[PDB]
């Protein structure tokens, strides 16, 4: 009932949002809107501007010379213009100028930012604060129309390349406020996020003391809780971030409800499988967005990420020869081919195309680790070094980037040079079983078995599943051994053995020098009937193994 | 009566008056609920490959495969289709997506020799050709395939032979007749060659390879 | 099944050797009636 | 005169990024093709031998066996080799079981 009322408000809304955002001539979410209205589950042109046709004769002009990449020319003749609709143009051509000009003024230059972590930018500022003080609503009115709430979307975004952070936020929050699905301003507002509590701060303030411009947008739309923006930013920042989850759960599955057929969200949802190293089921979802949507690359670098562990190795190759047939110019394409090109082992090619992936769009820093990675396989240390090391500094806060140049001391004998490496890594992502058995074997190996003990024991329990632990049990049960306490390496080779129980007879290897040790001392204590069955349990294992206890079952046997 | 005439009809050998199969392949799409079954879109499959419509050919045939993605019955002219496009990334997959589940089927072992084909690969897939006509008889595509690999590069004294094993082994087909008669011609022997084609006319009337020839 | 290529043939040497000669003839005589 | 007015074949602004022209070599990158060519890396003829390991790999292990030394003659004889030989005229269906049969099955001289 309601929610069929909401689905035709939608459609609505999804036209009119697609309509002026594309007729304004930016495209970042132009063309996200049309990608929402295309998936919107099944259930006369509308336009308006208040423009005079002196003036609108300009805006053709303005609009055709905008696409044509002649930004420069659109500003010399829209520079008299005073319509704020048109004044938003001038400055977006001007914005955009300087952002394609940076462009090609550094492509040798792969690793961006600032040493230490405008004016010819300040003059874009200054006339945005100096036309908006001039008209006569600045915002805070309920008449406030469309252009003057994309007007502030500029400068918030100019704002934060100036590395203005907290008032660009306030910025988008204002344009956002006198109008909502406008999907590029959300991710220039999810990028100026950069920690989870930041989030619980920002999220809080968009249900207390924020409303929508009720005459701008539809009825039955500016009420918070049946808006879809903020539902699309709840899973989103939430997950990127990999935040903690509140009003999460409620909101996907009433999104999937009113968008069945949205590319992006089944996407969104197969990488969520993806980020919880459920590859099984990833495969399932992203196979149906190749069947449905051929050409997208914009998840796919997921997609020839999982192919490559599952070592399906031809249907990779499918996809890279399919997806380099589309076009050989976009990051994606880029990396979905040196991952086709590393699992044949080809490691000399496969390091260009991930220089080449980066090359295009410097923002995925994701392919710094992958670099490295290929160079390692190339027993080429002191190249790896430094790849894994530019991605740090693009990012502090990345933690495949410190775990991967861990490694990569680890690999050499330098095994206390790479505790530093791996202590910071530890900071990022706390709740891992990974990270921990690492520092575990680094104590280890630099005697300092004290220590090392209670590292396993953090492992222990940041592990979703008691299988994982046999690998821990029977080295942590070692360390005891050095450390002299043999009643107390007892227990723990009580539990190793035991998971072999548990996972219907497991056998692994691991347990079978577990069970082998713990006959031994039985033998020692005198109990040879305890200490017979655990080697008739144990004589499915290597050669050498099955001889040992044999050879125990006999002599217990006698004594039995 | 009617349904079952259409349905039996679908079936029949083309080259002769096809318009009246279109006509009753048409009468069966819309009066009865069998509008896009798996005969109905193999007949139309068919005659676009008889009339090199190769386009709606890989339409077709994709539209059916997405549903059934190891029906036998069409899997030949898709094979050909793919091969007279050079879609060397789809035939490969299709290649390793039939080595994988149907390695005793004949299909698969002609589908990877096809790919070879398709690659510039004769010598080589002279094997694989080989392989299928050893895995099953009676199949026209892979020993005729085999005659190709003879008649394509060099060895011509027993291409003769591999085309007359293709004639006598299958009869009723102008086809092997056709390029016996062809070969013939290509060692410059006139009188069969001539002696040949008149038999192959005589088998199929209506096709624009033997007038050619 | 697949089909080959049909038979096509194209100018020979023979014919179009004649051809040169033929046109050499008429290149060659007309001048003499000029001349 | 006028040279970007006309709009009928790619141009420079149908690209997204204008200076992606810089590099313009992409293109000109033919792909390693999935499976033979992995031995090229191996060996830095052959190619072509391990084309043939690796689609002969999708065998059954009495299939591989009975095609471990097949050769087939233009005429329609084929050979097969026992690791005796099995010559005979291929397309009738009872030669190929009789191979299968002293391949896997059973046979005893006993004095």
């Amino acid at each position: 009932d309601s929610q069929d009322k909401i689905i035709h408000d939608i459609r609505i809304q999804l036209r009119k949002a697609a309509t002026e955002l594309s007729r304004w001539k930016l495209y970042g979410s132009s063309k996200w809107a049309a990608e929402a209205l295309a998936g919107l589950a099944e259930a006369i042109p509308q336009n308006g501007f208040g423009l005079s046709e002196t003036e609108y004769d300009l805006y053709l002009l303005g609009s055709t010379l905008f696409d044509a990449k002649e930004f420069d020319r659109c500003v010399f003749f829209l520079k008299d213009v005073t319509n704020p609709y048109l004044k938003f143009l001038k400055l977006y051509s001007k914005f955009l100028s300087w952002d394609k000009k940076s462009q090609e003024s550094m492509e040798n230059i792969l690793t961006t930012g600032k040493f230490t972590d405008q004016s010819n930018i300040s003059s874009i500022l200054k006339e945005i604060n100096t036309f908006l003080e001039s008209y006569e609503i600045k915002i805070d009115d309920d008449e406030a129309d469309l252009g003057l709430a994309l007007l502030y979307y500029l400068r918030g975004v100019i704002l934060k390349q100036e590395k203005n952070i907290s008032k660009a936020m306030s910025s988008f929050l204002k344009s956002l406020s006198c109008y909502s699905f406008n999907w590029s301003c959300w991710l220039e507002l999810m990028d100026c996020l950069q920690k989870v509590d930041d989030a619980l701060l920002l999220n809080n303030y968009l249900y207390q003391n924020f409303q929508f411009k009720f005459s701008e947008n539809l009825g039955s739309q500016r009420t918070i809780e049946f808006n879809i923006m903020i539902k699309f930013f709840k899973l989103k920042v939430f997950e990127e971030l990999n935040g903690q989850l509140e009003d999460y759960f409620e909101d996907l599955e009433f999104l999937l409800q009113v968008f069945p057929n949205f590319t992006f969200l089944k996407a969104y949802n197969a990488t969520i499988s993806y980020n919880n190293l459920d590859y099984v089921t990833a495969e399932s979802r992203f196979d149906d967005i190749v069947k449905q949507d051929p050409y997208r690359l914009n998840d796919l670098e997921t997609y020839s990420n999982i192919l490559y562990v599952m070592q399906k190795n031809s249907k990779l190759a499918y996809l890279a020869q399919f997806v380099s047939q589309i076009d050989r110019f976009r990051p994606e394409t880029c990396c979905i081919i040196a991952n086709y090109y590393s699992a044949r082992q080809e490691h000399e090619k496969s390091i260009m195309y991930f220089r080449r992936a980066l090359t295009l769009d410097k923002k995925t820093t994701n392919a710094w680790t992958l670099m490295g990675h290929e160079f390692v396989e190339l027993s080429n240390s002191h190249a790896a070094i430094e790849c894994y090391r530019r991605a740090v500094d693009i990012c502090p806060r990345d933690f495949k980037a410190w775990f991967g140049l861990g490694q990569a001391y680890a690999l050499l004998d330098m095994h206390l040079y790479s505790l530093y490496y791996f202590q910071k890594a530890c900071t990022l992502k706390p709740w891992d079983r990974r990270i921990w058995q690492v520092l575990g074997e680094c104590y280890s190996k630099t005697g300092n078995k004290v220590e090392a003990i209670k590292c396993y024991k953090r492992s222990i329990k940041a592990s979703q599943t008691v299988d994982q632990n046999t690998s821990i049990y029977y080295r942590l049960a070692q360390l005891y051994e050095e450390l002299e306490d043999l009643q107390e390496c007892k227990k723990f080779m009580m539990k190793c053995v035991d998971v072999e129980e548990l996972l219907e007879g497991i056998v692994t290897d691991e347990t079978v020098k577990a069970r082998l040790w713990l006959a031994i001392f039985e033998i020692k204590a005198g109990n040879y009937q305890l200490a017979y069955d655990y080697a008739m349990g144990v004589s499915s294992g290597t050669s050498q193994e099955i001889e040992e206890a044999r050879m125990l079952a006999r002599e217990c046997r006698r004594h039995m | 009566k009617e349904i079952m005439k259409n349905l039996y009809k679908i079936n029949l050998s083309k080259y002769i008056n096809t318009e009246d199969i279109t006509k009753s392949n048409e009468i069966l799409a819309k009066d009865y609920k069998l509008a896009d079954n798996v005969d109905v879109v193999r007949s139309k499959v068919d005659i676009c490959y008889t009339q090199c419509k190769f386009n709606e050919c890989l339409e077709l045939c994709e539209t059916v495969l997405e549903n059934d993605e190891f029906n036998t019955n069409i899997l030949p002219a898709y094979i050909g289709c793919l091969y007279e496009l050079s879609n060397k990334n789809k035939l490969f997959l299709l290649s390793h997506r039939l080595a994988e589940t149907f390695p005793k089927s004949a299909i698969t072992w002609f589908s990877v020799a096809t790919y070879y084909m398709s690659l510039d690969r004769i010598s080589e897939a002279q094997k694989y050709y080989s392989k299928s006509s050893i895995l099953d008889p009676s199949f026209a595509a892979a020993w005729l395939g085999f005659a190709h690999t003879y008649a394509l590069e060099g060895e011509q004294d027993q291409a003769l032979t591999a085309y007359s094993t293709a004639s006598r082994f299958f009869p009723g087909m102008h086809l092997p007749k056709l390029f016996l008669g062809m070969q013939f011609m290509a060692m410059n022997s006139l009188n069969l060659a001539e002696s040949y084609f008149v038999l192959a006319y005589d088998i199929c009337p209506n096709d624009p390879l033997v007038l050619n020839e | 099944m697949i089909r080959r290529a049909p038979t096509t043939l194209q100018l020979s040497h023979d014919d179009v050797t004649s051809l040169i000669d033929d046109l050499n003839e008429q290149k060659l005589k007309q001048q003499l009636n000029i001349e | 005169s006028s040279s970007s007015y006309r709009d009928s074949y790619f141009q420079y602004r149908h690209l997204p990024a204008p200076h992606h022209i810089l590099y313009a070599e992409w293109n000109q990158d033919i792909l390693a093709l999935p499976d033979e060519v992995a031995n090229i890396t191996m060996a830095m003829m052959t190619s072509e031998q391990n084309s043939n390991r690796y689609w002969n790999s999708f065998h059954d292990e009495d299939d591989w066996n009975l095609f471990n030394g097949m050769e087939l003659e233009s005429n329609g004889v084929v050979t097969f080799a026992g690791q005796e030989t099995i010559t005979g005229s291929i397309f009738d269906r009872r030669i190929t079981q009789l191979a299968y049969a002293r391949n896997n099955g059973w046979h005893e001289l006993a004095l």
